[PDB]
């Protein structure tokens, strides 16, 4: 009764590349999709001078409902899936968000407040402004345009949400309430509330450098905060026996999933990682897969201080001595952070790393760090075979989040 | 498959400050918009002022229902496995009445006008981490800020966990406050004008802030530690309507929740004017009949609330506390055109 | 001054009366570095002196704080 569940589109929009063939070629050479940025250290006072942007005055750009409707645009297309093929009833949406758009819901605030000197006053709010603080905007706007008729969500569990919106839409099509599933994260928080609550709480890299792409450092000794980033990724989930059918191209199978909680702390994460360690091993019981045949891992890899010596030991903890052969990479060193968005974007990468069997590396390797002593592909990525992947996301209220695919 | 029942229950509403408080009123008056405000009520014997100093409203509305939910269920706490334990929570607006002067402050004089908290303060997700630290609850835990429906989603795929074996019990609910200047200004002024593409008009309503818990657990765990047994979660549906013609279609579903059962009651949404002709349709097709029962008159729109505090009720309502009833069905729908319901079954 | 004792023991929720101004914060008093940044903040707002991450790192009690806003 349980069904296998296979990747059969990708979309995405991200800083290093905006489409599937644009984002694979930049990520494959190790292409910083970093951009340095002036508004934020002259205006605001920001410590930081580095985003993942993909193209002062304030502006709502709708940034965050537009990456949904492109990136799925892109996945439904590469899908082959049109009005023939799709069933209504049994196709259902899950777009995650961590802000959705807070971009919109700030520059409301700040217009109807003049630049908030004065009170709110209640004249100048528009009926337009309603829509931004629709969280789940991207789902809803989605579900229309193609007709899905089946559960749409929009699960808001901060940096686990890419993943969460990937597990509870493989739950429906294993459990047999959907056999196609719209699954993904949409996340546009490059403006000031949202780099300014991550600046004042002091996880953004502040560090001087010459060079800003390099800022974003994964298991570097260097690192001291992530390079906040906005994109999409959206995963075209089905059934095995679904898309066989219909003839469909599969990326990879969608094995297994599992989420705990730290019950640590809201942003800081444990050295030990014994709550993600656990996590990894209900992923593979989950899925059904010996943890012997894991010879790949896209770890979450923040480039903050706290997170890279969690997943190293997370990672050192299942696997054990056979941890050491195992790549290990983290997009963030290019793309920067997206939040919910990079669970989702990294999905995509993952997804296209299987397919063509190459691992990209992660770049601005500097000195090695004695803690983080893991195969982490420097600077150069190759060819790898990849059997059984892991896929490992974390994010605020100590949510720990990891995905099992596999090759078909 | 695993069989869900409702072991305990805490709300807090304008009501009351208590789920006997709340039912009482309610069955009292079954016998523009304003945002009402909890009366009588203060976080300061719940939460430590330290940890309250750093969370908003909606957190700790959500920390003291969940308090109430778990004192009724008679759950020792300290006993229990953290790693069979999940948080289920749904929350639209977040929490702006904690940032709302920084955000502003930030335009102004810069960095320093905005502190570190607002990180964790303001995103809908820092409820179930709030919960996680207080209790220790380690099992799968998410958040829905699905528009009007992401508590009722909340509660259902809980059960769902609890169903394929995740966890062994489960606090899912929902909060919201309302009552912070940004989204008070919003909801008395564009939500009153603003009608459903799908649905139709919006009956005349106020809004009421607040939150609403369940204590979900498993029917052989609960029966093991002879707890309290208020009713059995035993059916959910979640489906979506793009447009009018699915709409009709989708109700049907709603429908298979009854098992053709005479003897049942329906909570309806009761935000807009057009539920009662096309949801009675979709039973006259189905050849089911029963009582319509409408509570958003008297508890108002409480967004990711409203739907759970239903739930919270009509639990109450199967414990052997209209006539006599042995299921009660509960559904609510969004403006973007989201239909989800939940049933509730005695003993 | 009694500006800074008042805040450290709203912050850290800890009686005015009973709290030391010589003991260690992150040792006795359990204190993390977002209460650590919280607190930088309103010795930004209620003195009016920049205050970067370089120089509340090494607040490490109740008197290296006097010390800091003296300078
Ligand atoms: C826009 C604001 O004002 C800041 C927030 O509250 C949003 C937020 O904080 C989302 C979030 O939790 C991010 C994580 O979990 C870690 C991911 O990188």
């Amino acid at each position: 009764q349980p069904r296998r569940v296979v990747v059969t589109g990708l979309g995405v929009v991200a800083p290093t590349g905006v489409g599937v063939n644009e984002f694979w070629n930049n990520i494959h050479n190790g292409k910083s999709g970093v951009s340095k940025y002036e508004w934020g250290r002259e205006r605001f006072g920001f410590k930081s001078g580095a985003i993942g942007q993909v193209y002062f005055v304030l502006k709502s750009e709708r940034k965050y409902l537009q990456f949904a409707l492109d990136a799925a645009e892109m996945a439904m297309q590469d899908a082959n899936l049109r009005p023939s093929d799709i069933d209504g009833r049994r196709f259902g949406v899950a777009i995650a968000t961590a802000i959705a758009d807070a971009a919109g819901m700030e520059e409301c605030l700040l217009r109807i407040t003049k630049g908030g000197k004065e009170n709110i006053h209640p004249d100048l709010i528009k009926s337009e402004d309603y829509d931004s603080f629709d969280f789940s905007s991207a789902a809803t706007s989605v579900a229309k345009k193609y007709g899905a008729s089946m559960s749409v969500s929009n699960i808001s569990t901060g940096c686990a949400a890419g993943l969460d919106a990937l597990g509870i839409a493989m739950e429906h099509i294993r459990y047999g309430r959907a056999d196609i599933m719209l699954a993904g994260a949409s996340e546009a928080p490059l403006c000031p509330l949202s780099i300014g609550s991550f600046e004042a709480l002091g996880a953004l890299s502040s560090r001087e450098l010459e060079n800003q792409q390099a800022a974003t450092c994964p298991f570097s000794l260097e690192r001291d905060g992530f390079v906040i980033a906005e994109g999409c990724g959206i995963l075209i989930l089905e059934s095995y026996e679904h898309a066989k059918q219909r003839g469909a191209h599969i990326y990879a199978e969608l094995a297994g999933y599992a989420s705990v909680n730290n019950a640590y702390h809201m942003t800081d994460l444990p050295a030990d990682g014994m709550a993600m360690a656990r996590c990894i091993d209900m992923a593979l019981k989950d899925a059904q897969i010996s943890p012997s045949t894991v010879n790949y891992i896209s770890a979450h890899g923040s480039s903050t201080a706290q997170n890279d010596i969690n997943e190293s030991n997370a990672i050192k903890f299942v696997l054990g001595e056979s941890a050491f052969g195992i790549p290990i990479n983290s997009l963030k060193s290019m793309t920067g952070h997206a939040l919910a968005a990079a669970n989702a974007i990294e999905s995509v990468a993952l997804c296209l790393e299987i397919e063509k069997q190459y691992v990209h590396p992660t770049i601005n390797y500097q000195t090695p760090d004695p803690d983080c002593d893991l195969d982490y592909i420097p600077n150069q990525g190759c060819s790898y075979p990849i059997k059984t992947a892991l896929k490992l996301s974390s994010g605020f209220s100590g949510i720990h989040s990891v995905i099992v695919m596999r090759a078909v | 498959r695993k069989r869900v029942v409702v072991t305990g229950v805490g709300a807090i509403h304008p009501d009351g400050n208590d789920v006997t408080a709340i039912k009482s009123k309610v069955i009292q008056k079954l016998l523009s918009s304003i945002i009402r405000t909890l009366s009588d009520f203060d976080g300061a014997k719940y939460i430590n002022n330290r940890l309250r100093r750093k969370i908003d409203e909606f957190s700790v509305y959500g920390i003291v229902a969940v308090e109430m939910a778990l004192k009724a269920s008679r759950l020792d706490v300290d006993k229990l496995d953290p790693n069979r334990v999940g948080i289920y929570v749904g929350n639209c607006f977040g929490g702006w009445q904690h940032i709302e002067d920084e955000v502003k402050a930030l335009h102004i004089e810069g960095i320093k006008g905005m502190g570190p908290y607002v990180a964790t303060a303001w995103f809908p997700a820092a409820l179930q981490g709030q919960l996680s630290l207080l209790y220790g609850f380690s099992a799968q835990s998410k958040t829905f800020s699905t528009s009007d429906v992401a508590g009722m989603q909340a509660i259902g795929y809980a059960a769902e966990a609890i169903s394929n074996g995740v966890a062994e019990v489960m606090l899912c609910g929902a909060s919201e406050h309302l009552s912070s200047p940004l989204v008070k200004n919003l909801l008395e002024k564009t939500s009153s004008q603003k009608h459903s593409e799908v649905f139709g008009e919006k009956q005349p309503g106020d809004f009421s802030e607040g939150a609403a818990f369940l204590v979900l657990e498993e029917r052989q765990h609960a029966l093991e530690r002879g707890a309290s047994i208020l009713c059995e979660l035993t059916g959910f549906v979640d489906y979506f309507a793009p447009d009018k013609n699915t709409r009709n279609n989708t109700l049907e579903y709603t429908a298979e929740l009854f098992n053709h059962n005479e003897n049942a009651v329906f909570i309806m949404d009761g935000i807009y004017d057009d539920e009662k002709e096309i949801t009675s349709k979709a039973f006259s097709n189905k050849e089911i009949k029963t009582s319509f029962i409408n509570l958003r008159p008297y508890l108002d729109n409480q967004f990711s609330v409203s739907g759970v505090i239903d739930s919270v009720l009509a639990s109450s309502f199967l414990s052997e506390s209209f006539s006599n009833t042995n299921q009660i069905i509960i559904q609510r729908f969004s403006n973007q055109g989201h239909v989800c319901a939940l049933s509730f079954s005695a003993i | 001054e009694v500006k800074i004792k008042t805040i450290l023991s709203l912050f850290l929720n800890i009686n005015i009366d009973d709290f030391n101004m010589d003991a260690n914060l992150a040792d006795a008093y359990d204190m993390d570095s977002t209460e650590l940044a919280d607190l930088a903040k309103e010795i930004e707002k209620e003195f009016g002196i920049s205050v970067t991450k370089s120089q509340f790192s090494h607040w490490e009690t109740g008197r290296a704080v006097l010390d800091f806003v003296s300078s």
